[PDB]
RNA sequence: CAGCUUUACAGAUCAAUGGCGGAGGGAGGUCAACAUCAAGAACUGUGGGCGCCUAUAGAACUUAUAACGAACAUGGUUCUUGCCUUUUACCAGAACCAUCCGGGUGUUGUCUCCAUAGAAACAGGUAAAGCUGUAUUUUUU
């Protein structure tokens, strides 16, 4: 076990598309962006992130029944014990997400 | 019987809402789903012990964690 | 719009191929499609109607002459079904 | 960059010696120059003149040809 | 072979369709996608040519079929 | 409305296959939403010319090739 | 406004067949009993390949300024301090732990107040609900 927290297990939470899928894209350039959003403090950049992240995957285990109602943001992107105790993202958290335009 | 419209018949009462079958979970008297502008009416009223401090911020360097 | 464009433009970047009206059938990676079939491929095999193979680096093509196209086995799993 | 309308208005105002193609036709060909020209690929072509392929200059006058059935110019 | 009274296309989506082609050819396979154009994505699709004595068979997979060289559709059996 | 992306092709030689069998090489001048090609006329399929400054209807375009890298 | 699909009608032949059937209540309760809620962010079942790995269904509740409670006590043990000096009783910090006031769901059951139907579609029509529809270069003139 551990504090300083992300995953450490078999069962990841399910995606709505496949990972399969996403892999089979990424073969080829042309179809693989590196977003790295970026702004000022509390821009809500981390919250946007989490936004995009809920809405691929199917459930997550921490998204808590408030954050799903959206009282709390799911701040899914600061995983640090840290970055959540201080309400700052810290650290490069992205995802690969097999986005639909 | 105008700005507390609607609280006013109910404001006091053993249990605020015995009934009101719709605003509250029964006589058990364990949820309850107001509307809006009696929440309202409850909100102006509670001017004196309200929280009344909208500023998160405020709480700095005083939260739980600072003390 | 176009549910079997929409596949198509999804497909861009596999190796894909496609035969025309005329019978001669292409096999490369795809490079650019539009809702008429504007078809751009990459490492392009061009079989002629009789057989004869002719490799060459690229090609561009127009809707109306393309008769079908070959995708593979990945767009059957996701994204644009459900 | 020239879209075909520009380079068809070139061909308009020159009148310079056009020779055309035809859609599903390989037997005969044009010789003309242009004087017309539709919103469509429509052109009316005088001093316009049929000509067989090289596998001869056979007799025709000024004449508009409908355009949706046009694959050559070249003024 | 069987099929449902069906009123439209769309309504038999995903049945084994014998799909007929303009320059000879029949598409066989379970349809994924439809248009406007009759564009048509056949799942499981198998070209079929009638060379001038015997069909010529071949496995094609997930394809694309334009509509404008389309013939013809038809029920070949039913889904699964 | 659908530009047809040609603009990597601009100003590049093109073996386009036309109506019949027939071929055009020559360099791209421009183009349209129909395809039609406007190009530097060259030897039509030995080999030989016709004409200085062509443009294709898109109709009659079979294919057009990357003869030029 | 047209097409299709769904419902309330009137009578239907009632075949065709479906499906709602070997059709059987709801709302509550200061009412119980049972399960269960601090854990590699964390749960459970199912198959399969050898206690485990591997695909599959699922997952209420409680949470990320971490917690069932937007709330707040007490008791014990030790360790440290203070008042003191003899103990209770205590001061207020620590680490451990417990008790207690409560809470959540889920499932059963009861108690209450209301109830209380064993058959409706098809051919259409009537009315209402869910989608689509209103040639001159790449789809169909
Ligand atoms: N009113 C309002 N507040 C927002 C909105 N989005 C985010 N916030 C608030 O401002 C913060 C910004 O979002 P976060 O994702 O937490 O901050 P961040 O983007 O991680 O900022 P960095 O840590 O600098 O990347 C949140 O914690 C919210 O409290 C919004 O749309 N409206
Ligand atoms: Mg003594």
């Amino acid at each position: 076990e551990h504090t300083i927290f992300t995953q450490l297990k078999k069962n990841i939470p399910k995606t709505r598309y496949n990972r399969d899928y996403m892999l089979s894209m990424a073969n080829i350039p042309e179809r693989i962006i590196n977003v790295g959003v970026i702004g000022p403090l509390h821009s809500g950049k981390t919250s946007l992130m989490d936004l995009l992240v809920i809405d691929s995957h199917k459930r997550i285990p921490d998204m808590s029944k408030n954050v799903e109602l959206g009282w709390k943001p799911l701040r899914y992107l600061d995983n640090l014990k840290q970055e959540i105790d201080r309400g700052l993202s810290i650290k490069l958290n992205g995802s690969t997400l097999l986005c639909t335009d | 019987s105008q700005d507390d419209e609607y609280v006013k018949d109910w404001l006091y009462d053993s249990r605020p809402l015995e009934e009101d079958s719709k605003k509250v979970n029964g006589t058990s008297y364990k949820k309850w789903s107001f509307d809006l502008p009696e929440m309202s009416n409850l909100y102006r009223l509670s001017t004196p012990l309200r929280d009344e401090v909208t500023d998160k911020n405020y709480y700095y360097l005083f939260d739980k964690k600072s003390f | 719009n176009g549910i079997p464009v929409k596949l198509l433009n999804e497909a861009q970047g596999h190796i894909v191929s496609l035969e025309l009206t005329t019978g001669a059938t292409y096999r490369g990676k795809l490079v650019e499609s539009e809702d008429s079939m504007n078809v751009q491929l990459r490492d392009v095999i061009a079989t002629e109607p009789q057989g004869a193979v002719t490799h060459m680096d690229q090609i561009f093509v127009r809707g109306s002459q393309i008769k079908f196209i070959v995708v593979p086995d990945l767009l059957k799993n996701a994204p644009l079904f459900k | 960059m020239v879209p075909p309308i520009n380079c068809i208005f070139n061909f308009l105002q020159q009148q310079t010696p056009v020779t055309i193609w035809l859609f599903e036709q390989i037997g005969i060909r044009i010789k003309g120059k242009i004087v017309g020209f539709d919103e469509f690929m429509n052109v009316v072509i005088d001093e316009a003149v049929e000509i067989p392929v090289n596998s001869k200059g056979t007799p025709l006058g000024k004449i508009l040809l409908k355009g949706d059935n046009i694959t050559l110019i070249t003024s | 072979i069987q099929v449902a009274h069906s009123s439209r296309l769309a309504n038999l989506i995903d049945y084994k369709l014998r799909v007929l082609t303009q320059d000879g050819r029949v598409y066989i396979g379970q349809l994924m996608a439809f248009d406007k154009h009759m564009n048509l994505v056949l799942n499981e699709c198998i070209e079929e040519r009638v060379p001038k004595i015997k069909v010529e068979k071949r496995v094609l997979g997930l394809t694309i079929l334009r509509g404008e060289q389309i013939l013809s559709t038809v029920v070949e059996d039913k889904p699964l | 409305v659908s530009t047809p992306e040609l603009k990597k092709y601009m100003d590049k030689k093109i073996l386009l296959n036309i109506n019949g069998s027939r071929k055009v090489a020559g360099i791209l001048r421009g183009y349209d939403i129909f395809l039609n090609v406007v190009l530097d006329d060259a030897m039509e399929i030995n080999n030989h010319q016709l004409g200085l400054q062509t443009v294709i209807r898109g109709n009659s375009i079979i294919s057009l090739e990357a003869l030029d890298a």
